[PDB]
């Protein structure tokens, strides 16, 4: 009896492992990653990601592709060399579990992901894709 | 049989050529 | 339009659960009505156009 | 305040374009698609839907894939000809406007959609994902 | 540190037209 979560939480490919793909989020109010991979992994992969803003040519093309900031939770403590919150999927996953990511403070309407240097090769076994939570049209 | 609900994304505002009709009398 | 126009109206609008295509787990509704309408001497009217 | 909904509410990838990736659905008890279009269409794109089976000769890679036999409805007065189930996006369907869709009654592990035929050129545009709202364990 | 206040001596006046709406030609 499955009901139709098509709405009422869709989803949208983000990172295919080839190129990325820059996703409204202007839609909605809450909005997370699920991480797979394909096959086996070698040294751990790491992720950027990036915000767009509305471009003045479509008022809806997703602009540039700027690096989201990164905050601090009460004891996140821990902290990279900039900020710019990042994500690094460890190793030795095998494609039968999954990695939920979110980033908890967002600005802008485009969310995007980017294998980071010295993990493309391995991120093209990584296939990334959002869901939102709300409706709020 | 699948169904296909669409209620879609981004929104397009329109934009309006209103008129207020032209001036004129004339007839001839 | 009292006398230009008029609309008949041969039985109201009735609904009801149609008996037969219908499971123990399904259930079919079936509705209509009947209505007309024609225009009388249309001499009683004046269409402004361009 | 985008909670984490990766676990929650996953999403995985069903048709980028190229190639379909049979997904398991044990885990949840329920489930829906999503359909989103990269560029303008020319056809009413059409989509088999299919259904895998734990392989006997490992339980964790799922087997071939049958057409799935879609139940229709109580008054579904136009129903499926022979092909048991399937799907058809209408044509004029743009970008930024994704769309939703199920099945009634799942009779497998492992859920697959590929472009059905004289619509593959056509298909290599649409991205399909899935999402689950099951937890079951 | 420094706690600068920052404040003039003079100022010239704030000169400023009027537009008034102009001239109707009247939609031709």
């Amino acid at each position: 009896m499955n009901f139709n979560v098509g709405v009422d939480f869709p989803s949208f490919i983000a990172w295919d492992g080839e190129e990325s793909f820059p996703v409204k989020v202007d839609g909605f109010n809450q909005f997370g990653f699920t991480f797979k991979t394909i096959a086996a992994l070698t040294a751990a992969t790491t992720f950027n990601i990036f915000y767009h803003e509305p471009s003045d040519a479509d008022p809806c093309v997703p602009g540039p592709a700027i690096r989201v900031p990164e905050v601090p939770f009460c004891d996140t403590v821990l902290l990279s060399e900039d900020g710019l919150a990042a994500v690094t999927l460890p190793e030795t996953v095998t494609p039968d579990s999954f990695c939920a990511g979110t980033v908890p403070c967002m600005n802008g309407q485009w969310i995007s992901i980017a294998p980071a240097t010295g993990s493309e090769t391995n991120a093209a076994n990584v296939q990334i894709t959002v869901t939102m939570k709300g409706a709020t049209r | 049989m699948v169904k296909l609900n669409c209620r879609p994304l981004c929104q397009a505002p329109t934009a309006s050529r209103l008129v207020s009709p032209p001036c004129f009398i004339c007839r001839g | 339009w009292k006398t230009a126009f008029y609309a008949v109206e041969k039985r109201p609008m009735f609904f009801e659960q149609y008996e037969g295509g219908s499971s123990a787990w399904c259930v079919k509704y079936q509705f209509g009505a009947e209505d007309g309408g024609f225009v009388g001497c249309c001499e009683h009217g004046r269409i402004l156009q361009i």
